[PDB]
DNA sequence: CGCCCGCTTCGGGGCAACCCTGCCAGTCTAATACAAATCCGGCAATGGAGTCAAGACCAGGTTCG
């Protein structure tokens, strides 16, 4: 873990992401499926609070959801299973 | 294909028709109710002054005479700064 | 535009890494930056591609 | 004459793609060997796109 | 033949060859949200970019 | 005795890459007669839908003796 400050897409890096899952397409429907739940949280926030839950780690200025999700993975905060 | 879906004038109509519903809903429950009667926005079919009329148990000129105070009311600046690029 | 990643083909695609996606950034002029070392496995000169 | 781009134009007449060339709108050709390539990622939802 | 001498396009000729259904625009199609320009040497962006 | 099975030759069908770029192809007996169908031009029954003028009137802000 000597690698350099990363930027911008690989801000979390892919080898301590691939520690989490088995493979890395789990990884990829892990990270769209937290993403389409926080975009439903934002999206039904102005109404009644529903059971979709928001961005544990506290987001950027004008962050994406995917960023927020792949960040929640690398902060170890969720947890699945496969099928 | 020029029969085709230009799909930017449609979610803009989709967002005409919310606009134009917040529009309505800002005035009283008669004033709305009639208008939308009127010019036929819940149904395909508008009905006229004498089915408001019975509709609403008034005469037609009641209705006529809510309908034109109603259109002097929609003419405003606050009620038309926001539709005027709707057109 | 930022975070968000956009695919960029070049054709013909021979085999599996003639297609690879990059995070954009916003460039003057009309030409499609490229770096110079995906040059191989897009198998890319800059003679007009 | 080169630089083009799409969001949303025009469709084709008896089955409905996208038109083709810069001198309509159009947009570019998704073939058959991108989508040998995208087959051999194991990305599958963007196919589906 | 019709008119010029040209073969007219039967219903079989729909399906055949590369022209047909299957490997004219069933299996590549031309897809929206696209773009095209030439490509420079872009020596100072990081790898992924 | 003509009859029929292994070889050979001949022919028919398929394919032969992938990105832009494109924008429309031809000609010789000719009439009458009639009838049915369709349309179109113009008032004539309205009659309903809307327009306007006036007024009856319920009753809460607004200003005097
Ligand atoms: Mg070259």
């Amino acid at each position: 873990g000597g690698y350099d400050t990363p930027l911008g897409i690989t801000n979390p890096p892919i080898d301590e992401l691939l520690d989490r899952v088995s493979s890395k397409y789990a990884l990829v429907i892990y990270a769209a499926k937290r993403a389409r739940q926080i975009n439903d949280y934002y999206n039904q926030l102005g109404e009644g609070i529903l059971e979709y839950v928001g961005p544990l780690v506290e987001p950027g200025l004008q962050e994406k959801p995917l960023s927020i999700a792949l960040r929640e993975i690398h902060a170890d905060l969720l947890e699945h299973t496969e099928g | 294909d020029s029969e085709a879906v230009v799909a930017v004038d449609a979610v803009s109509f989709t967002l005409l028709q919310d606009q134009l519903q917040s529009v309505l809903d800002t005035l009283s429950e008669r004033e709305a109710g009639v208008v939308r009667l009127r010019f036929g926005l819940t149904d395909g079919q508008p009905r006229t002054l004498d089915e408001i009329g019975q509709v609403y148990g008034v005469t037609r000129e009641r209705i006529r005479q809510i309908e034109s105070k109603t259109m002097s009311k929609l003419r405003h600046p606050s009620r038309s700064q926001v539709l005027r690029d709707y057109l | 535009i930022a975070e968000h990643p956009v695919l960029l083909n070049r054709a013909p695609t021979l085999h599996r890494l003639g297609i690879q996606a990059f995070e954009p950034m916003l460039v003057e002029g009309k030409a499609i930056q490229l770096h110079p070392l995906v040059c191989e496995a897009f198998n890319a000169d800059f003679d007009g591609d | 004459d080169k630089i083009h781009a799409r969001s949303t134009g025009p469709y084709s007449m008896i089955t409905q793609q996208p038109l083709g060339g810069k001198a309509q709108f159009g947009g570019q050709r998704f073939g058959e060997m991108e989508c040998w390539a995208m087959q051999a990622y194991g990305a599958a939802y963007t196919l589906q796109e | 033949t019709g008119p010029g001498n040209r073969p007219l396009k039967s219903l079989s000729d729909l399906l055949k060859g590369k022209q047909g259904r299957f490997r004219q625009n069933l299996l590549g199609k031309r897809v929206d949200y696209s773009g095209r320009s030439v490509i420079v040497v872009g020596p100072q962006l990081k790898l992924h970019q």
